[PDB]
Formats: C-alpha cells, sequence, structure tokens
C-alpha cells in the first residue's frame, strides 16, 4: 500500500509492462509505455470497454446480479499474460511473461 | 477430416482442461488398492515425469503386470498406462531420451516398446548401455546371476541377438566412468568384480566386510566411490581404488533399498516397515541423521527423490502412493559441495584410524 | 469418436456439475443441467464473447488462436475448450 | 501501396480516388502529419471535382456505420496500414 | 464527464446531446447501440434526419445543417452528432 510495494511490484521478475488505469481510462503509472506509449492507451481503453462487457455478462441471466467482477486474469501463451483486477476506482493490469 | 482435426484440438483441450489452480498431494489408488509398489523412477527427458511399477496379488481386478506413467502436474491417477495380462518387471527407459521402453520379463525373456506408439530363470536387473550411434545395448541379470546382453534396431525386441557372461550375483552395479567394469554381492558372502572384456578377466572379490551383499550403488559425485549393502544389515563404501572398504558402516534394514541422495550432500537412506532411516554423513557421524515412521498406510514400499523439489514420493504395500515435503533439510550449501572430496579423504583417514 | 471419448472422460471426471457440449453454433448437443434455458443463454451469448475474444487475440496479431477459455469462479468452474466444430464447456467444482 | 478492400463506384473515380489519397499522403508525409488534414484535402478535392457531399475517413482500427449513395463508396488499405474510407451521401 | 470539442446547436440542444449521451452510456455498452439510441432520440424529438458516430480514433468531413452539429467527448468516447436532412 505504498510506493515501496509498487517498486517491489516493478521488481517482480517476468512482468513486462504494468498498467494501472482509473476506471475513467487513464493510465496513471505504467511500465509498458516505457517501451511504447501508444500501447497502454489502446490497451486501457479497449480493456475498459471489455470490462464493461464483462459487467454486462456477470450480470446477465446466469451470473446473479449484484455479483461484481473480482479478477479477470487472461493469458495468451507464448504472447504474454495480462491480469485485470477491477477496483472501485482503479484497474490494475499487468503484462507479464506467460 | 473435420472430426479428426476437432479431435486433435480436443486432445490438448482436455489436457490443459484438467490442470486447474492448486497450491503447489497426489495419492494414487487407480485400481492399486490390492497391489504392492515394486519400483518408482523418474524421467530425465521429462524432469516432471515419473513411472511406477507394482505387483498385484488379486487377479479379480483390471489386469496383470504394471507400468504406469504420470507427470507432476497431471491428475492423481496414472495418465498413461500399458494394458495386458502380462506380469512385467525389470523396467528401464531409453538412455538418450524417453523414446524406447525396455522390460525384463519374468520368464527370462525381454520386451521393448516404442514409447511414441499407442528359460528356467527370471531376470533380476536391467540396464541400458547408451551407444549414441544407434540403438542402445541391453543388459539383464537373471535370478541365477548369469548376465545377458544384446540390442537390435528392429524392436518387434527380437532376443535373437544375445551374449552371455558368467555372473554369480543378482544386482550388478556398473562403474560410472568406465561402464565395462561391474561388481555384485553374492549369496556366498563375497562381493565379486569383473568387466565386459572378459567375464573371467578379473575374478577376485571385494572383501570390505565379506558378507552376503544384495545391494550396490555409486556415490554420484567426483570419486570412484560405490556402496554395497548386505543381508546382515551392513553398508560398505567400496572405493574402486581399494580392495579393503572405507567405512564399514552398520545399521538394521541395510538389506533393503539404498540410494545416494540427489543433493550435494552424500545422504543415504534405507526404508522398510513404513520407516526410513536417513544419513547425512556430510554434517554428522555415521549415526542415523533422521528417522521417520509413516501412518498413512503400513509397510512403505519404493521411494523417489527428485533433485528439483523435496516433494518426496513413496508407495505403500497397499499399492497407494503419497508424498511429503520437508524443505528445511534440503541443503546445507557450504560443507556438502566442495568439502565432499575432503570428506572422502577423511573417510580414508577413518580407515587408517581403524588400523 | 474422440468427441465421445472426451465427453466420456469429462463425465468420469468427478466434481463436474453441468456438462455442456455445443457446436460452433449455439447448439447444446448434451448438457448435465437442471434447466436448459440457462444453458441456452450461455451457449448462445458465450460464443458471442468468444467471437470477441478471438477478435482481440488476433487484434494483437495472428500469432495465436483461442485454444482454451477456462474460468474459475467462487461457486464453480466454467471450463471452455474451443473446438473446430464444437466447444467443450463443463461446470465443475473449483477444487 | 493501395490495397482496395470494398468498391462500389466506377473504375475511373476509383483511379482518381487513389490518386487523391496519394496526393494527400504527400501533402502530409512526415511524423508530424495528421490524418485530419489529408481528410480535409480528400473531401474538398472530391467535392470540387466530382461534386459535394463527399466524406473522407482515415484510420486503422475503428468501427463506422454510415449511409452512402450507391456507386459512391470505397474502402481500402495501405501497406503502411492506412485504412481509408470515402463515400458520398 | 462530457467534453464538448465542437458544437453548433443552441445551449439547450447541446445539453440534450449530453443528457442523451449519458443515458445511452448508462444503458448500452456497445457503441453502435449508443449511437442508435442518440440518433433515434434526436430524430424523434425533432424531425428530419440525424446521424451519430461514436469512436475513439476518428476523423471525418461532413456537411451539416446550421446549429445542428456537435463533436464532443463524453467520458472517454468521441461523439460526433449532426443533422443532414
Amino acid at each position: 500500500n505504498a510506493d515501496d510495494q509498487l517498486k517491489q511490484l516493478s521488481a517482480l521478475e517476468g512482468a513486462n509492462g504494468y498498467v494501472i488505469f482509473n476506471e475513467s481510462g487513464i493510465p496513471l503509472k505504467r511500465h509498458e509505455k516505457s517501451i511504447s506509449h501508444e500501447k497502454a492507451v489502446h490497451i486501457a481503453a479497449l480493456v475498459s470497454d471489455l470490462w464493461n462487457v464483462s459487467k454486462k455478462v456477470i450480470q446477465r441471466d446466469l451470473k446473479t446480479p449484484e455479483n461484481d467482477i473480482e479478477v479477470i486474469r487472461l493469458r495468451t501463451k507464448h504472447s504474454y499474460e495480462y491480469i485485470i483486477t477491477q477496483s472501485g476506482d482503479f484497474t490494475m493490469l499487468a503484462i507479464q511473461l506467460c | 477430416s473435420m472430426y479428426s482435426t476437432s479431435f486433435k484440438r480436443c486432445c490438448k483441450i482436455m489436457e490443459r482442461m484438467v490442470v486447474q489452480n492448486d497450491q503447489e498431494y497426489y495419492w494414487s489408488q487407480g485400481d492399486q488398492r490390492k497391489k504392492n509398489v515394486t519400483s518408482i523412477c523418474w524421467n530425465p527427458l521429462y524432469p516432471d515425469l515419473f513411472a511406477v511399477s507394482l505387483g498385484s496379488y488379486d487377479f479379480t481386478k483390471q489386469r496383470m503386470g504394471l507400468i504406469c506413467l504420470y507427470s507432476l502436474k497431471n491428475t492423481t491417477h496414472p495418465e498413461y498406462a500399458f494394458n495386458c495380462e502380462a506380469g512385467v518387471m525389470c523396467l528401464d527407459f531409453h538412455p538418450k531420451s524417453a523414446a524406447l521402453l525396455a522390460v525384463g520379463l519374468y520368464d527370462g525373456t525381454v520386451l521393448v516398446y516404442d514409447i511414441r506408439n499407442k528359460h528356467t530363470d527370471p531376470v533380476w536387473q536391467v540396464k541400458w548401455n547408451p551407444d549414441t550411434s544407434k540403438n542402445y545395448n541391453f543388459y539383464s541379470i537373471s535370478s541365477d546371476g548369469r548376465v545377458m546382453n544384446w540390442i537390435l534396431m528392429k524392436n518387434k525386441n527380437e532376443e535373437e541377438s544375445t551374449l552371455i557372461g558368467l555372473a554369480c550375483g543378482l544386482c550388478f552395479d556398473f562403474n560410472k566412468f568406465e561402464p565395462h567394469i561391474f561388481l555384485v554381492g553374492t549369496e556366498e558372502g563375497k562381493i565379486h568384480k569383473c568387466s565386459r572384456a572378459y567375464s573371467g578377466q578379473y575374478q577376485e572379490t571385494y572383501n570390505g566386510h565379506l558378507l552376503a551383499v544384495y545391494k550396490v550403488k555409486w556415490n554420484n559425485f567426483h570419486p570412484r566411490t560405490f556402496i554395497s549393502a548386505s543381508a546382515d544389515w551392513t553398508v560398505r563404501i567400496w572405493d574402486s581404488k581399494y580392495t579393503s572398504q572405507i567405512i564399514c558402516f552398520d545399521l538394521s534394514m541395510m538389506v533393503v533399498d539404498a540410494v545416494w541422495a540427489p543433493y550435494s550432500s552424500t545422504v543415504f537412506a534405507c526404508a522398510t516397515m513404513d520407516k526410513v532411516q536417513v544419513y547425512d554423513l556430510n554434517v554428522d557421524k555415521l549415526n542415523k541423521l533422521a528417522e521417520q515412521k509413516i501412518v498413512k498406510q503400513p509397510k512403505l514400499t519404493n521411494l523417489s527423490f527428485n533433485y528439483k523439489d523435496p516433494i518426496l514420493l513413496v508407495g505403500d504395500s497397499h499399492g497407494g502412493v503419497t508424498l511429503v515435503k520437508l524443505s528445511p533439510n534440503l541443503c546445507k550449501s557450504g560443507p556438502e559441495i566442495k568439502q565432499t572430496e575432503d570428506k572422502k579423504a577423511m573417510e580414508e583417514f577413518k580407515n587408517v584410524k581403524i588400523e | 469418436s474422440e468427441v465421445e471419448d472426451t465427453l466420456n472422460r469429462i463425465k468420469t471426471h468427478k466434481t463436474v456439475l453441468g456438462y455442456l457440449i455445443v457446436n460452433s453454433e449455439g447448439g447444446v448437443v448434451r448438457g448435465a443441467f437442471k434447466d436448459e434455458e440457462e444453458s441456452k443463454n450461455i451457449a448462445n451469448s458465450i460464443p458471442l464473447l468468444t467471437k470477441k475474444a478471438r477478435s482481440v487475440v488476433r487484434d494483437l496479431d495472428p500469432t495465436n488462436d483461442l485454444v482454451f477459455l477456462r474460468i474459475q469462479t467462487k461457486l464453480n468452474e466454467i471450463m471452455v475448450a474451443p473446438d473446430d466444430e464444437f466447444s467443450l464447456i463443463v461446470i465443475q467444482t473449483k477444487g | 501501396k493501395a490495397i482496395i478492400n470494398s468498391s462500389d463506384m466506377q473504375g475511373d473515380l476509383l483511379q482518381e480516388a487513389q490518386d487523391v489519397i496519394q496526393s494527400g499522403i504527400e501533402n502530409n508525409s512526415a511524423p508530424v502529419l495528421n490524418i485530419e488534414a489529408a481528410c480535409k484535402y480528400i473531401k474538398e478535392n472530391l467535392d470540387k471535382k466530382f461534386g459535394p457531399t463527399w466524406q473522407c475517413i482515415i484510420g486503422e482500427g475503428y468501427a463506422y456505420d454510415v449511409t452512402v449513395q450507391n456507386n459512391t463508396l470505397l474502402f481500402m488499405f495501405y501497406n503502411g496500414n492506412l485504412a481509408v474510407l470515402i463515400f458520398k451521401s | 464527464q462530457p467534453v464538448i470539442k465542437n458544437s453548433d446547436m443552441s445551449v439547450e440542444m447541446q445539453k440534450e446531446v449530453e443528457e442523451v449521451a449519458k443515458k445511452a452510456i448508462d444503458y448500452c455498452n456497445t457503441d453502435k447501440e449508443i449511437a442508435t439510441f442518440i440518433k433515434d432520440d434526436f430524430r424523434s424529438r425533432y424531425h428530419g434526419t440525424w446521424h451519430c458516430i461514436v469512436g475513439r480514433n476518428f476523423g471525418s468531413f461532413v456537411t451539416f445543417e446550421r446549429s445542428y452539429y456537435i463533436y464532443l467527448y463524453v467520458g472517454q468516447l468521441a461523439i460526433l452528432l449532426f443533422k443532414t436532412g
């Protein structure tokens, strides 16, 4: 819960680009734009809309309503790992090595 | 074609459709509730792969004989098996990589199977001799002692190729550096040595303690050090360079399986009666360094340590499998590694002390 | 035949609650569900999200295809095996 | 490197459309270029040439949904990854 | 958070633009559905023909009626609404 833990998190081996973005779609900090700034913007916007669709489905007809997203971690093996962790205001994403 | 392509997709689909999130306990009881674990082994080609063999006493069940294969991350039950009513023992694998499987049948015969595919004396031991140029030789010690050996590229394997060596003991250990030389403990109370050039070239006997020895191994480290253990519960450090053994060490349960640990430490282990007695001679004297009884099921059978993690795997006399992890005793990391040759010199010093 | 073998092995796999074999369309060939309409809404809309998923996994680049979609929730486990003609979904206990 | 993807109009206007998008690339060919200026140029040129109510659109990843007059629609791709749509309404 | 970038309508019609956009955001997750919501809403309340584009990386050049045009950002979406016919 501090910049010390954040630096440790950056030090987590295997992770390539971290992307924390406010639910408004604003990547606050990052380590993916540190390689290419046009990546995390596209990713944040696209995945925020994806998480909205996920909300629709987590609220559609089988998943009882009032159940929220908790963590949507995806992985495209040999490409990268991409964790999504929703927050009330934030969304923690990370592009790690699969 | 569409059905077959969907099948190829669905194969790996099920494969990693079983693997779900877990903390890392795989206690296998596939049938083997009435079986008895006869052997456990691991695979170098797949460091996460292990093959077990058991012998059954109850014929009212699935089949006869046993070879079961499974990985560390796969479901508790054996993933792949070989089905037939043939009692199978003396199991070994292709030396370069797991492509051929060899088994020494109970009637003295030998069989070989393509892994990449769907006599008045039994054989006692089996070994591959890796000749990288082609197929890899096969040596089987029979229950009378006599050794046989051959290999053929056609594996449907034809025992027409054969060579015979006048051998008296049952479990033949081979010299790690020079594979032609071998030794064995005989029921007559001696430990014979010889080699592959002549079965009668070098017919003297090791007489460290001069007892009926039924187990031999080799220190998987720098020296030409081996070990031989007798029916009289005695363990014997056969240094190849000596005719008198180094440390005539001594403990109950030395008839049974012994092993060098896959650590830098020269750790020893004996195991019967759901009880393992463990030696770490790299940190302490020849007294037992650890001992453990197991209440999971009685009468522990064969074991396996892998170098990767201390998830030690073991079977029971009831045919089941289990595993435990005690990581604090993993490694000491300073005395075991480069002081081990000094430790073997110190064992020779203990011999000079014995004198 | 392999579809039969794999459906059989899924049935053998304990902890499964509701099996769901569909085609590439929204057709549940077999389902171990108490109500079929629930499985209908899923076996229809989940292929839509699967089209979205293949869309994005190619939006990266045509380097990989969606081999699996295996999700685990607190209550159960939705295994999804995308297949050429089929899709192998099962509701299991997340053990 | 013009890669026509969807055609509706006549081949002459096809050729002139390609020429005009090319000329727009040259009008704005630099890392400081914006697709908007080339878009202005395309639309205004096709106005003063083949009549008003033209519409130029450039990008690579997007989703349009527009109403178009028949034989007045084109969409295409560039090896430089420029997806270019044009249409009259 | 609507951000008007280029509008032509009166302040009331603009307020209606952002209100209908907020409603479409509240209800529909897909851009096509949002745009159809807005377009049909305005074509119904007024009379004529409206067109709405919703995107994220988008430029165009269109003709439009006078005081019948807006280009804005509601939240983080590019809404281009106009009236032609």
